[PDB]
RNA sequence: CGUGAUUGCCCAUUAUUCCUUUGGUGAGGGCGGCUAUAUUUCUUUGUGAGAAAGUGUAGCCCUCCCGAUGUAGACGUGGC
RNA sequence: CAUAAGAAUUGAGGCACCAAGUGGGCCUUCUUCGGUAAGCGGAGCAGGCGAUGCGGAAUGAACCGCUUAGGGAUAUGUGG
RNA sequence: ACCGAUAGCGAACAAGUAGCGUGAGCGAAAGUUUGAAAAGUACUUUGGAAAGAGAGUGACAUAGAACCUGAAAUCGUGACAACGACAAUGGAAGUACCUUCAUUUCUUUUUUUUACGGCCAGACCCAACCUCGCCGCGCAAUUUCGGUUCAACAUCCUUCACUGUGCGGGUUUCUCUUUUGAGGUCAUGGGGUGCGUGAGUGGGCGGAAUAAAGGGUCGGUGUGUUGUGUGUGGGUUUUUUCUCUCACUCUCUUCCUCCUUCCCUGUUCGUGCGUCUCGACGCUGGCGAUGGAAAUGGGGUGCCCCCACCCGUCUUGAAACACGGACCAAGGAGUCAAACAGACGCGCAAGGGAGGAGUAUGUAUGUGAGAACUCUUUUCUCGUACUGAAAGGGAGAGUGUGAUUUUACACCCGUGGCGUGCGCAAUUUCUCUUUUUUGUGUUUUUGCCCAACGCCGGCCGGCCCCCCGUGGGCUGCGCGCG
């Protein structure tokens, strides 16, 4: 998921650090995603995306209408991005040649776990 | 990796391929499912729904409940409009209280007999809901009416530690004085 | 896919047309930057 | 073989099944029961008032066919 | 299994603690009061009376009641699957106003007041920053660290 | 030099993806007395051939979607 | 409902009827009592097992991984 | 609207027999030739004899008196071209053998295999993800002793090392300066096909851009400058003088030793060019295999690989060294049924249900139908107010109204919270309609529930010193628009 950040919400995902992945997504990331697991949710429905004017039809509301406001609504934010994210069918990536290993937790304190930063990106990029 | 459901794959709670044994309403529904969802009208789509339930759940309506309504019209406008459509799906037993309320329109299920009659030779009309419908189509100065529910007897028999909070009758064998009603009535025997 | 990621791009096709800019273009850059920092660098210099 | 007592475990997971319940709270409304009888008896008072009230949801009912009935 | 008193007692918690002895104060006296207060409850002591049993300094509840002597509050208690409203009958001394709600109020009014008078009062009015950012940065004077063990043998343990 | 030989892997009912299945408080639709909708498919960069070509299409059919191990125990059958 | 400054969620919520089947558990991280002890006894929390199999630990109720429609294609899991 | 020979009575049978037990008593087992019948196999012939083999009968003796059928367990046989480290049957898988099924078929038909828009995925090939900054490099320099040689000296430098000079040419920015970009890399697929109505294959010529250039223009920044000014704090400064500048901070300086916006002056790149494009859809073909026999596809056995513990059950835990379980037939266990609660269909509805009965007239056996048809006056019975032990009372305490509401009047919603709804306005289009959408209104608590009176019986009889009236005031399976 994307996850919009202040303090709480910095401190949710603070306590469940082995337990999952995060970090900063890239734009070519967030674009990427965009392409191959993009979906919306549609009154339900999970949807692989398609166009702009679903998108507006979700989020015209927001006046986006594209992803491209999307992705900008992702890398720039508007608060726009709850709205935008939980209209969002969630996204479900790949296994990824590059396993996890050190029988879990965190990178450096473990495999992996914790916070890739950047390195999310360059993980990420054989995950999706 | 599922993950809880809410309660999986959800509930009959208010049921599909459905109900009752009159044929009619077979039809009825077909009728009336197009109407209220490619009519576009929430009161079709309501009556198509409402058409649906079980006995219970269509426990009837009478009339003098209905003279208010027909009060409703006496404080409705000045009046422009000036008609009401009431909806019950059931059978409309004629009250009592009044009975010698004015005429007007009902659209029911069923009409007693006399009710009917009285009902509609009071000027009243009794029309049923394909008399209805039909040459009622969209509301608008309709007037659902949703029945009752509550004053059925069985939540009496809902409840029995008999606190000062609980005040609710039992099902048990007594028909006269005690069997199994001694105290209470007075403080005392097994307290409260 | 060019068509939905058309959709989402539109530039994007005329992009791929010309590379976004190839090759000659992408070998142009770094010696400008070479000597433009030394422009830069040889300014601080007295100044010290 | 020592003839074990009781327990809580599964407990919290029981209890979360059918969840934690409070039930609107505030009813919208209390509940009834209740109080200090000083002020009782003046509340009543003060509610007395309903009669009033209910000539008030009949007070615009006489002005809607006192104005027109057109 | 345990003994039970209403008031079974406790090692270190009901006693009336560190020089907090000795009556309430007359300012507790003072008070006031309105009902559907969000009050919070402690003990006392001093009289055995009006007095909860354990579950209940330390919580929030409502007033529901004021009666000569004493209030009633009303206290979501957790049970089972729930919590249930107990309607608890003390004498004044034994509960007191937060500051819980209080804030949230009291912002949201003057905030509201600032809104107010920022729109459609006259004025207009700066507060905040946003929150937390980047930043240029002239520092003069950095270092680092050399931990442990050199000079040691001025200083760690015999 | 500046990387680069160049491609470190092997292998669960998990995962993806994909199909078929199935259920579902699931989504669609077509649901007309010739405009249309399924079946079968050409001539095969911008065709329903209403007329190229056979066949089906009266409230269901035709597309869509999420989910889909479960003892005890329960319920269901346009189940046997 | 802005901050100028500090959520996220919310694949519904509300709400209810009524009947079952169960009451010997057992296993575990963690805390902890009895006693030298004990694969011992005895509690506290969470999780399991039980009541699930699949994949891993030459061997294992509870360890690892992971849970399951039926498949297909792919890649991983633990583990090599 | 029963059972079907283990059923069904005990007993279909010379059965309550036989049998059994001292006796009391206990008390079984046990069914069918003939399309028609004994026509019940003469005769021959072997065979002691049975018998056999013949014959002979009879549709049928796979009907010969064991008679309808003739199930399974168990076994001989035939037949086997079936197999064996040794668990045994077992999964899964494929082959072999197969008795195998069903399907389709060629001189314009099938079949295995090549091949194929757009697709519809996956893998190769080159480009780049920038950049401030060191790093260094160079020079010199100090310190700094090492290889040469037999060693020392040369060769203070092998060099590590330092220090200074000087330089900006030169690796870092790793599968972190993107995890960037397309070029065909043509190998892989676990194929592939059908809306349509049609503006339109609209578009696609700029667009991009390191940048060189140019500054300029304003704008963002480190500094020297403080140009301050502000901040004043310390000293043997009460104060004043004097000393320390420390802390900050203003413009300033535009100091920049510094960015950037713009705008020019380059380059690039592609589309341009031209407007045609086009980017919104391959049962086919090529390979080989009857011409009525086959062949593609399906059944069976064996065999090999791998996989893989006796069921049932009780338990915490059963593959155990827990129990029960040699085999096959036929048996063999959740029933009827009151009041009653829910659910549901079902009837009618304040009534409903008769109900007991009884009458009742032909269909014609009968008849003037528990069961046919009913059919029903009397009603009966339960239901359509409850409350009190009682004695006993008892609900629009309507609403409303006057009301000093004993009363008396009037006579189409008790009080509030909610309400599918209905109304209004804004709101989109639509002529108008339609009317999307907006914005609100409003309305009985029988639509539900809540929340409060109110109301019946009830109880205390209040208020007060006691008692009564304005009026109370506790309580209940009650009542609140059948």
């Amino acid at each position: 998921v994307f996850v919009r950040l202040n303090k709480p919400m910095e401190n949710m995902l603070r306590a469940v650090e082995p337990y999952i992945a995060y970090g900063y997504p890239s734009l070519s990331t967030v674009r990427a995603m965009v392409y191959k697991r993009g979906h919306l949710k549609i009154n339900g429905q999970r949807v692989k995306i398609t166009d702009n004017q679903m998108i507006k039809d979700k989020y015209h509301n927001d006046d986006i209408v594209c992803a491209e406001d999307i992705v900008n609504q992702i890398y720039a934010c508007g608060k726009h991005f709850r709205t935008v994210t939980n209209g969002l069918w969630p996204f479900k990536l790949a296994p990824p040649a590059g396993g996890m290993r050190q029988k879990r937790r965190h990178f450096v304190e473990g495999g992996d776990y914790g916070n890739r930063d950047t390195l999310i990106n360059r993980f990420l990029a054989r995950m999706i | 990796g599922v993950d809880l459901t809410g309660v999986q794959k959800k509930k009959r709670v208010v049921r599909h391929h459905t109900y009752s044994t009159n044929p009619y309403i077979k039809l009825l529904i077909k009728l009336y499912k197009f109407l209220g969802k490619r009519t576009n009208s929430p009161f079709n789509k309501l009556i198509h729904k409402r058409l649906l339930k079980s006995r219970n759940n269509r426990a009837p309506i009478s009339l003098s409940r209905i003279a208010v309504c027909m009060r409703r019209r006496t404080v409705w406008l000045k009046k422009g409009k000036k008609s009401p459509i009431a909806v019950i799906v059931g059978d409309v037993l004629d009250d009592v209280r009044m009975t010698r309320i004015p005429a007007l329109r009902i659209c029911a299920l069923r009409f007693s007999k006399s009710a009917r009659e009285r009902i509609t030779g009071a000027g009243g009309e009794c029309l049923t809901f394909d008399q209805l419908a039909m040459m009622a189509p969209t509301g608008k100065n309709t007037m659902l009416l949703r029945g009752r529910k509550s004053g059925r007897e069985s939540v009496k028999h809902f409840g029995a530690a008999g606190v000062p909070g609980s005040h609710a009758k039992p099902h048990v064998s007594s028909r006269g004085k005690e069997r199994q009603r001694s105290s209470k009535r007075r403080h005392a025997f097994r307290h409260k | 896919n060019r068509r939905l990621r058309l959709r989402l791009n539109p530039f994007q096709k005329k992009e791929k047309a010309m590379a976004k800019g190839m090759q000659n273009k992408k070998n142009r850059e770094a010696r400008h930057a070479a000597k433009v920092v030394r422009l830069a660098k040889a300014r601080k210099n007295v100044a010290k | 073989a020592k003839s074990k007592n009781h327990t809580n475990h599964n407990q919290s997971r029981k209890n979360h099944r059918n969840g934690i319940k409070p039930p609107l709270p505030l009813y919208m409304y209390n509940s009834k029961r209740g109080g200090w009888l000083p002020a009782l008896v003046n509340t009543r008072r003060v509610r007395k008032n309903n009669q009033k009230a209910a000539l008030k949801a009949r007070r615009e009912r006489l002005a809607a066919h006192q104005a027109a009935q057109k | 299994v345990h003994s039970h008193g209403y008031k079974c007692g406790t090692r270190h918690l009901f006693a009336k603690k560190f020089r907090k002895h000795g009556v309430p104060s007359v300012s507790t006296i003072l008070t006031n009061f309105k009902v559907g207060d969000y009050v919070d409850v402690v003990a006392d002591a001093a009289v055995r009376a009006g007095m909860p049993h354990k579950y209940y300094h330390g919580r929030t509840g409502i007033v529901w009641n004021v009666t000569p002597r004493g209030v009633g509050v009303i206290i979501n208690k957790p049970v089972r699957n729930r919590t249930v409203r107990k309607r608890i009958c003390v004498r004044f001394e034994h509960v007191r106003k937060s500051r819980c709600q209080e804030a949230f109020k009291q912002k949201l009014k003057d905030l509201e007041a600032f809104r107010a008078a920022k729109k459609a009062g006259t004025p207009l009015p700066p507060k905040k920053v946003s929150t937390r950012n980047g930043g240029f940065v002239c520092p003069k004077k950095v270092e680092v660290l050399a931990r442990r063990t050199a000079d040691y043998e001025a200083m760690i343990p015999y």
